[PDB]
């Protein structure tokens, strides 16, 4: 393509936006100032993202480019691309395009970058058999037969689409790094094939077989976050794993992953778990989710002493003292569990996030000097006391303690008692089995600020 | 105001490799639990510029990163997530997130 003489910047690049980054690029004063074929034969590279460009008639002249940025733009027709066959690397993502037919004969791309888009054919990509990247996340894909003949992939992502059959994936044997993330997969024995793969991401499809996965041995990271895995018995052969996410699945037995010891981070959380003992020599984890199990013990947590983040909300524990240990700890969720006494800590000095909320807490005073502590959670505690004797007048000490030790008076109390610090009294004409107060404190500690509320039952026995 | 959130600490090394989008984080509230939650995320970077270099996925809460870093151009970006239920409320306030530019690592 050439423009036969000299014309107005402004007349090439009909489009405002990309008129004004042009004359930038070509050195002029104004977008009506004209500019020559030889002008526009030096442009080589163009980096024009985010420029708010709808239109790019005119990048046809443009004759010389071997790497383009429109990201993030307003992007349908990218017809003026079709005869740059100079063309190395496009980024694209972020535009409506839905039209790749003009990407059919660009030969030369090594990487193309198209996520967020509207695409839904990708035949054109066919014959781009020199792609080593290529990103086509966040479209309406549900076909990848295109992809079979792409066999110099190094790095592939089609994540947040609608495919089912990866069989078209079979002969990409160069494959290191692979996300196929929020599709319509269950049946990934293609992947068998794909023995240098080093990361595989797969979160949010409907996978229960993971015996494919046995001879990649390859594999550092993977996410099997959101599926339908039980039985991780492959796992075990994984002996490279760094970082593992199995999340939200069904599984119990985790006596394969205990042989895992490269492992820095784990994600477990929402599982059926009740034993962690296979976790207890995984020394070098930084990172360890666990909520939404069937906990209780949780002592063998107290050798991991490399932690800083560590989950565990929505169980059954009681005794959080094995955290204890844990004195690199900076960020620690617990809501949802049954613990009073919080003694232990008092170590975690470096604790940022302290998440407690909905257990048994009654005294905060053993949290006092955590001041650097940023982010708080003590709301909608809640815990019954030892029975007393049931009489015409009852009086109980309350019990609810402050960072400052002091006693924090109740916000209500059932049965029209009343409160005179220590002591919350009824009068019970008939006899009931029970009476209760709730109490309601913001606080501070350090510069974290949560409300520390609850309710308390007093069983009251004849 | 930390509600429900549940978030680990945010890195990510400068001039990474794809591709792209690459996770960095799952971010939670648990409130869902009691619902499906939906997830959103505004500050430098995702709705104000550069825009888009963070975005989140609205149904699981993955944060991720969309291109290449560079610590001497942006070495820290404030970010604040939001999380609503199917029925529209607003099940936690907005939590501020900062998101470290480290070290290159070919990850
Ligand atoms: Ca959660
Ligand atoms: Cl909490």
């Amino acid at each position: 393509a050439t423009i036969t003489q000299d014309t107005p910047i402004n007349q090439i690049f009909t489009d405002t936006a990309l008129a004004e980054k042009m004359k930038t690029v070509l050195g002029k004063t104004n977008v009506t100032d004209t500019v020559s074929q030889t002008d526009l034969d030096q442009v080589t590279t163009l980096q024009a993202d985010r420029l708010g460009i709808k239109s790019i008639d005119g990048v046809e002249y443009l004759n010389n480019l071997t790497q383009i940025n429109f990201s993030n733009n307003q992007l349908t027709d990218i017809t003026p691309l079709k005869n740059l066959t100079k063309l190395v690397d496009i980024l694209m993502n972020n535009n409506q395009i839905a039209d790749i037919t003009p990407l059919a004969n660009l030969t030369n791309l090594t990487g193309l970058t198209l996520f967020n888009n509207q695409i839904t054919d990708i035949d054109p990509l066919k014959n781009l058999t020199n792609l080593n990247r290529l990103e086509l996340s966040s479209n309406t894909i549900s076909d990848i037969s295109a992809l079979s003949g792409l066999t110099s992939l190094q790095q592939l992502n089609f994540s947040s689409n609608q495919v089912t059959d990866l069989k078209p994936l079979a002969n990409l044997t160069t494959l290191e790094r692979l996300d196929i993330s929020s599709n319509k997969v269950s049946d990934i024995s293609v992947l068998a094939k794909l023995t240098n793969l080093e990361s595989l991401i797969a979160t949010n499809n409907q996978i229960s077989d993971i015996t494919p996965l046995g001879i990649l041995t390859n594999l550092d990271e993977l996410s099997l976050n959101g599926n339908q895995l039980k039985d991780i018995g492959t796992l075990a052969s994984l002996t490279n794993l760094t970082d593992l996410d199995l999340a939200n699945n069904q599984i119990s037995n985790l006596a394969p992953l205990s042989g895992l010891t490269k492992l820095t981070e784990l994600k477990l959380g929402a599982n059926q778990i009740s034993n962690i003992s296979p976790l207890a020599g995984l020394t070098a984890l930084t990172n360890l989710e666990l909520n939404e199990n069937q906990l209780e013990d949780i002592s063998p947590i107290s050798n991991l002493k490399n932690l800083t983040y560590l989950t565990l909300y929505f169980n059954n524990i009681s005794d959080i003292s094995p955290v204890s240990s844990l004195t690199k700890l900076q960020r620690l969720f617990f809501y949802n569990n049954k613990v009073s006494d919080v003694s232990s800590l008092a170590n975690l000095t470096n604790i940022n996030w302290l998440s407690a909320g909905h257990n048994q807490i009654s005294d905060l005073t053993p949290l006092a000097n955590l001041t650097r502590i940023t982010q708080l959670g003590l709301n909608d505690q809640a815990w019954t006391n030892a029975p007393v004797n049931y009489k015409a007048n009852v009086s109980i000490p309350n019990t609810v303690k402050n960072v400052t030790g002091a006693l924090i008076a109740p916000a209500t109390i059932s049965d029209g008692g009343s409160y005179t610090e220590p002591d919350i009294t009824w009068n019970l004409p008939s006899y009931t089995n029970e009476v209760s107060y709730t109490f309601s404190q913001p606080v501070t500690i350090g510069k974290g600020t949560t409300t520390f509320s609850g309710t308390v039952t007093q069983p009251l026995k004849a | 105001p930390l509600g429900s959130w549940v978030i680990p600490p945010i890195s990510c090394p400068e001039n990474e490799k794809g591709p792209f989008p690459k996770n960095l984080v799952q971010i939670k509230s648990n409130k869902d639990k009691e619902g499906k939650v939906f997830y959103s995320i505004t500050g430098q970077g995702a709705d104000t510029p550069p825009v888009g270099v963070f975005i989140i996925e609205r149904e699981t809460g993955w944060l991720k990163v969309t291109e290449p870093l560079d610590r001497e151009r942006i070495a820290t970006y404030t970010l604040f997530s939001h999380a609503v239920s199917s029925n529209g409320n607003a099940v936690e306030d907005p939590m501020e997130i900062l998101i470290t530019v480290t070290d290159q690592n070919d990850n």
